């Protein structure tokens, strides 16, 4: 039985860590939801 | 009878060891937002509070509680957005990224590079307006190893 718990305020926060990459990827979505590489 | 603030919220179960973070969901206008994966349309507790599935689809892999969908704005295709990441047992951590492209038979899908835990699923991506332009916790493993989750984003009626 699940439950939720406030975290946090949803705000733009000026100089957060500025990482990860940017990719362009082929991808398929199937009927169960589920992303997956076509190649 | 219960918590209706706007804002990120952890979605925790009992049902294992302990408290397990289990993913993460945006409240806005009295609606909770989260991942299909996340719930598998379970009801949720938010104190003596009951909060009931309103709308949902595996395939998109969204649900949202007590009301439609709210969530409408959309990454513009050129700036850098927010991953506001909630991983479990972490405080709430704004990481800021330019998003990929999903190329698709039915079109393009923005795409955040950020790996986190399975149980930071349904964390909200934000434009420099603060407006929610999707979620965080469907997508794929690459070459590498990594993981790159669609910016998932619902239909407001
Ligand atoms: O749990 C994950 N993903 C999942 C589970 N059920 N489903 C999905 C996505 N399609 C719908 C059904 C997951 C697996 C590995 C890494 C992750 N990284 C960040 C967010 C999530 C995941």
């Amino acid at each position: 039985d699940m439950y939720i718990e406030r975290a946090g305020d949803i705000t733009w926060e000026k100089d957060a860590e500025v990482t990860g990459n940017s990719p362009r990827l082929d991808v398929a979505l199937d009927e169960s939801g589920d992303f997956s590489l076509v190649e | 009878k219960g918590e209706t603030t706007d804002g990120v919220y952890r979605v925790m179960t009992r049902r294992l060891l302990g408290s397990t973070q289990v993913g993460v969901g945006v409240m806005q206008e009295g609606v909770f937002h989260t991942m299909w994966h996340v719930t598998k349309g379970a009801a949720l507790r938010s104190g003596e509070g009951r909060l009931d599935p309103y709308w949902g689809d595996v395939k998109q892999d969204l649900v949202s509680y007590c009301g439609p969908w709210k969530l409408d704005a959309a990454w513009d295709g050129l700036s850098e957005v927010q991953l506001l990441a909630v991983p479990p047992g972490e405080r709430a951590k704004n990481i800021q990224t330019l998003p990929g492209i999903f190329k698709t038979k039915d079109g393009d899908i923005g795409a955040v590079a950020l790996d986190y835990p399975a149980g930071t699923s349904g964390s909200p991506i934000l434009d420099k307006c603060g407006r929610v332009i999707g979620l965080y916790g469907n997508g794929v493993v690459i070459k590498n190893g990594s993981y790159v989750s669609a910016i998932t984003q619902g239909k407001r009626e």
